[PDB]
RNA sequence: GAAAUUGAAACCUGGCGCAAUAGAUAUAGUACCGCAAGGGAAAGAUGAAAAAUUAUAACCAAGCAUAAUAUAGCAAGGACUAACCCCUAUACCUUCUGCAUAAUGAAUUAACUAGAAAUAACUUUGCAAGGAGAGCCAAAGCUAAGACCCCCGAAACCAGACGA
RNA sequence: CCGAGCCUGGUGAUAGCUGGUUGUCCAAGAUAGAAUCUUAGUUCAACUUUAAAUUUGCCCACAGAACCCUAAAUCCCCUU
RNA sequence: ACCUCGGAGCAGAACCCAACCUCCGAGCAGUACAUGCUAAGACUUCACCAGUCAAAGCGAACCUCAAUUGAUCCA
């Protein structure tokens, strides 16, 4: 022998460090963390797609459900505030939905009324006068 | 088998149906044809998806500007299912050289000059 | 062998050549070693060039 | 993106904004404020002269080292790389609104 | 790793955001070599940077070693007495500069 | 009980799939939009000999670019300043 | 082929491309075409005059024999009486 | 959603793509100052400024090519009107 | 010259100054790791 | 696979050789196995003083105790106030058209274990119709350097010994 | 443990066949076929890669490409 | 049973295209003896080996068929 590693105790010593909370022989031996502590990484990666896709339904769920304690549905609930021209996301419009069901309850009063304007306007197309909150605002 | 399936010209004639629907007048034809792909590249012939990176379309939801002549035609008519094609038009004349930088696209296929970001 | 400011002389050649080609030449020069590198044989017309400047 | 906010209290943004760190700032756009009565909606945001919505910078990290593994089964195929993403940390000092309206 | 890493609430320290601001930076500890020859960049930092780095942050307080190191080091600790240690063994003086300023920049 | 030879998608007997509205719905808007282009594409604005010669001069100018491009390609220069750079790794104070 | 021997450790040629091809110092070979001294009743005239004249090789089989050969062969020859002169430099060949 | 409804009055399908929800500066000095351009606005309006350019020079060739047929056609009538005046 | 009060104010040449011209010697690679270990071309 | 021919310059006491799975097989051809030819090992470590067993040297592989178990599932990830409980997730390598595959190998830990090189090119120097410290190459080439080419495994064949 | 013993040596026998081949990071990249005591392989072709010289490459517009015995297409092709 | 070569369909329309897919054939024959020598330019049984066409000039007169066959060393 002439060139051997000396730092092999530090390079497997990284590798089990981040791998001690596994039970059994894992985080004890080396070869079964390498399994094990590559596979723990890229589910890592590839689940953030599913906190988004997770967190993302979640607030669904959360809108789906302040909106029928107040008579209402999502799927017609966004529909009309977007035709009302307001841009909020899903976390807030969830989450004034937790801390003020009062303000909540003004956007579900928005969006309904918003709705008998659209049926007035499934009646006659034109031909009227236009819903006082379907009025666009232009930008140029 | 399959090959490259060639198009009667009869089947692009507009009929006076057609123009009432879209509003195209046929005098006065427009020039310059917006470009934009919604359809994947991937299974399709290998005609098929390097004419469309030969136009430059590699990305979807990108509009690209070509022109309404019987050469470049030929092109996009082979790929049509491929893209949506949407007119040129604009009312503020061509874009002046003081005006380069606040230009605006819009979704009806306009092109504004004049972009001060603000309503009336 | 090129001593002193090769900016001088690769700019002096590169006016030379110029109208001969079309084009400004793109040579590469290296002054550590002093040296220059040209697309294309044109060592007959270096030659004169050198010999009636008086190098 | 959107956050919901009030005064006195913090709030992360994932990139740097190339502010010194105790500078104050006014931002622009706000869906919405709201007090404990009523409520004032835009279309889509509201105007620049109704509200002041004022903030100071106040530190900014290198994110935690996210760790990532790319691998493929049984084709010797594996790779590692380590972020640490510029973050700043902001806080809405105080907020105001104009009698214009 | 998220769930082998510990965790923490978002907070700041003392509420450093409606009050006067306070650079939370305390101290700042180099450790040079008058030889060495990964300490370059380090020495050069000390020429011109340091210098305006102080005259900038009047209220960091800076101390410089200059003793026999194989390795230079930077200790950094803050109000709280988090001693934060980082490595600028064979670093560039632009490299140096944008790592003290974040440094200053953190709690 | 309800399974099915091999595999489920070839061969002489596979899984019957079938058809649902949404799907209906979407390839009619994908075929519908492609009646706007096929009228859009028609009524051309100028003729095969009218835009007979009228880009070759960009075309001709924009290749002469990528040849003056591709004959643009040497070593880089070498210069004293980068090379004795290195000498400064030993600077000292005295 | 037999790349460093055993009382020299050096490459050693086989003879059989001598005596079948011929060097020009730009780096081409010939040949003479195969088939030229049997059958020559049933051929036609113009099959047995393709066949006496030579021709040359493509770069890979030149290649190919050019890796066997050594140094020795590719020198410059200046034989006396020898009708290859004109061809072994070449002249007017761009890229 | 509401995507169909946007692009029905002519606003973007998806509300980041353009208009006052992104366009806009999203930050500035308390003082009143404005805050520089974001790297996304840049990029942006260099991509509608290459855009102009280009729809610029596409419109004149069109029309360069179109004149330059009709100049062509005035020679052809005129080199006719030569050949039974000869 | 140009070159020599460079070198008056530079510091002084030894072992540890030394680097050879670059694209000289090129990196030696060994089929050891992800990329050429595998089956070593 | 030549030869004719040509013709070299030293004192030996040194190592960019190894440090107990290395280096001679070796603490020794010793133990042990085989009637015989022959095959063939393993290991030790205090301190100046052991006529000082003084004396945290204490912390480190696998394996265990200190300290068993808690509905459910490649042993984890996202996380969460909370370990579990939720959503997500068909081990590694080889092989193959294609593998969780119920195809191969793998109990685990420590140590050892497997890409050596020539013309011909290319990069960097040097000099140049010359180059090279005889010899060799040459219609800008020549000289020098650089990087480029693995291990384990059979039934067998032959010669000479040793055995009824 | 005799379809011909066992030991050493030639011997690191050879094996187109299996087995396995060690640090990090990035780019490009599966491609017609011919011959072979040849189909478990190899040489060439083609494809792919590197560093370069030069200029056309690709899509293609009218025209053009068989009598014999009524197809989708194909080849070439200035323009764009 | 077949192993080489040529023609037809599969392969309808530039080229190519396999199956122990469907058919018909070949391993010659006949007439001259310039069936002599050289030479531009090209194709090529998907590489190579091979196989092909040939202007013009010297020198002369005034080839058909489709496969119709075989490399190197050696004698
Ligand atoms: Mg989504
Ligand atoms: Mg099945
Ligand atoms: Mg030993
Ligand atoms: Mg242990
Ligand atoms: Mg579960
Ligand atoms: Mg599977
Ligand atoms: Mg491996
Ligand atoms: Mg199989
Ligand atoms: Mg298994
Ligand atoms: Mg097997
Ligand atoms: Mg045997
Ligand atoms: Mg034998
Ligand atoms: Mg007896
Ligand atoms: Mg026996
Ligand atoms: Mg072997
Ligand atoms: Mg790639
Ligand atoms: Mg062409
Ligand atoms: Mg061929
Ligand atoms: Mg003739």
């Amino acid at each position: 022998l002439r060139n051997r590693v000396t730092d092999r105790y530090f390079r497997i010593q990284e590798v089990l460090k981040h791998a001690r909370h596994f039970r059994g022989r894992k985080n004890r031996c080396y070869r079964l963390a390498v399994r094990t502590v590559i596979r723990a990484f890229v589910k890592c990666t590839k689940a953030r797609y599913l906190k988004k896709k997770n967190m993302r339904t979640l607030w669904i769920n959360r809108i789906t459900a302040a909106s029928q304690e107040h008579g209402l549905k999502y799927p017609a609930l966004i529909g009309n505030l977007v035709k009302c021209q307001v841009e909020l996301n899903r976390k807030v419009l969830a989450d004034l939905a937790i801390y003020e069901p009062k303000t909540f309850k003004s956007l579900a009063a928005l969006a309904s009324r918003r709705r008998h304007e659209g049926f007035a306007a499934a009646l006659g197309d034109g031909k009227e006068p236009e819903g006082i909150f379907s009025r666009v605002v232009q930008y140029h | 088998k399959f090959t490259r399936s060639r198009i009667p010209e009869k089947v692009f004639q507009a009929s006076p149906e057609d123009h009432e629907k879209y509003g195209g007048d046929p005098q006065n034809p427009h020039k310059l044809h917006i470009v934009t792909r919604i359809k994947s590249t991937r299974r399709r012939p290998y005609w098929e998806k390097d004419i469309i990176k030969m136009l430059g379309l590699e990305k979807a939801h990108t509009p690209q500007v070509h022109k309404n002549i019987p050469s470049v035609n030929a092109k996009l008519k082979v790929v049509k299912h491929l893209i949506r094609i949407k007119p040129l038009k604009l009312p503020q004349g061509l874009p002046a050289e003081e005006n380069m930088s606040n230009t605006c696209l819009k979704s009806t296929g306009e092109l504004v000059v004049q972009w001060h970001l603000k309503p009336v | 062998k090129v001593e002193g400011d090769i900016w001088a002389l690769q700019k002096d050649v590169e006016d030379f050549l110029s109208p001969l080609l079309g084009k400004t030449p793109v040579t590469q020069v290296n002054e550590v070693t002093g040296t220059l590198r040209i697309k294309g044989y044109f060592d007959q017309e270096l030659k004169a060039w050198l010999l009636e400047k008086g190098f | 993106r959107q956050w919901k906010v009030t005064s006195e209290d913090l709030i992360l943004i994932g990139n740097e904004l190339d502010l010194a760190c105790g500078e104050r700032i006014r931002l622009e756009k706000v869906l919405l404020v709201g007090a404990d009565n009523f409520t004032l909606l835009g279309k889509p945001l509201l105007g620049k002269d109704l509200v002041r919505v004022e903030a100071t910078v106040i530190e900014k990290t290198e994110s935690w080292p996210r760790i990532i593994m790319r691998f493929r089964k049984r084709k010797n195929f594996k790779k590692k790389r380590i972020v640490t993403t510029p973050q700043t940390v902001l806080r809405i000092n105080s907020i105001e609104i104009a009698p214009c309206l | 790793t998220a769930r082998g890493t510990p965790s923490r609430f978002l907070a700041s320290v003392l509420h450093n955001g409606l009050g006067r601001y306070v650079q939370q930076l305390q101290r700042l500890s180099f450790s040079v070599s008058r030889d060495g020859a990964s300490s370059r960049g380090a020495r050069e930092f000390v020429e011109r940077e340091v210098i305006d780095f102080a005259r900038r942050n009047p209220g960091v307080v800076i101390y410089v070693n200059s003793r026999p190191c194989c390795v230079p080091r930077v200790v950094a600790e803050y109000l709280n007495g988090a001693v934060r240690e980082e490595s600028i063994h064979c670093k560039s003086v632009e490299e140096i500069s944008t790592l003290v300023q974040k440094l200053a920049d953190q709690s | 009980r309800g399974r099915i030879p091999g595999r489920q998608w070839i061969g002489k007997h596979r899984r019957p799939r079938f058809v649902s509205l949404r799907a209906k719905q979407n390839m009619i808007r994908r075929l519908e939009i492609e009646a706007e282009n096929h009228y859009w594409l028609s009524m051309p604005y100028m003729t095969r000999e009218q835009e007979r010669g009228h880009a070759a001069v960009r075309r001709r100018e924009a290749f002469e670019a990528i040849k003056a491009a591709a004959t643009s390609k040497f070593p880089p220069h070498r210069f004293i300043a980068d090379q004795l750079d290195h000498l400064n790794v030993t600077k000292k104070w005295s | 082929l037999t790349y460093f021997s055993a009382r020299k450790g050096k490459r050693k040629t086989v003879k059989a491309v001598i005596d079948r091809f011929l060097r020009l110092h730009c780096g081409l070979w010939v040949r003479r075409k195969a088939g030229y001294k049997k059958k020559l009743w049933k051929k036609t005239p113009a099959r047995k005059k393709r066949l006496r004249e030579f021709v040359f090789c493509n770069k890979t089989q030149s290649k190919l024999l050019d890796k066997m050969t050594t140094s020795f062969w590719k020198r410059r020859n200046w034989y006396v009486d020898d009708p290859y002169q004109k061809y072994h430099d070449r002249t007017n060949l761009k890229v | 959603a509401g995507g169909q409804w946007r692009l029905q009055q002519g606003l973007a399908a998806n509300p980041s793509g353009y208009g006052p929800l992104t366009e806009l500066p999203d930050w500035s000095y308390a003082d009143g100052r404005p805050a520089p351009p974001m790297k996304g606005q840049l990029r942006r309006k260099a991509e509608r400024e290459t855009f102009a350019r280009r729809v610029v020079l596409l419109s004149q060739e069109m029309d360069a090519g179109l004149q330059a047929w009709q100049l062509r056609q005035q020679k052809l009538q005129e080199e006719q009107r030569k050949q039974e005046n000869a | 010259a140009r070159a020599l009060d460079l070198l008056r104010g530079l510091p002084r040449v030894s072992l540890a100054n030394l680097k050879p011209n670059p694209g000289s010697k090129k990196p030696e690679r060994r089929p050891r790791g992800r990329r050429r270990g595998r089956k070593c071309g």
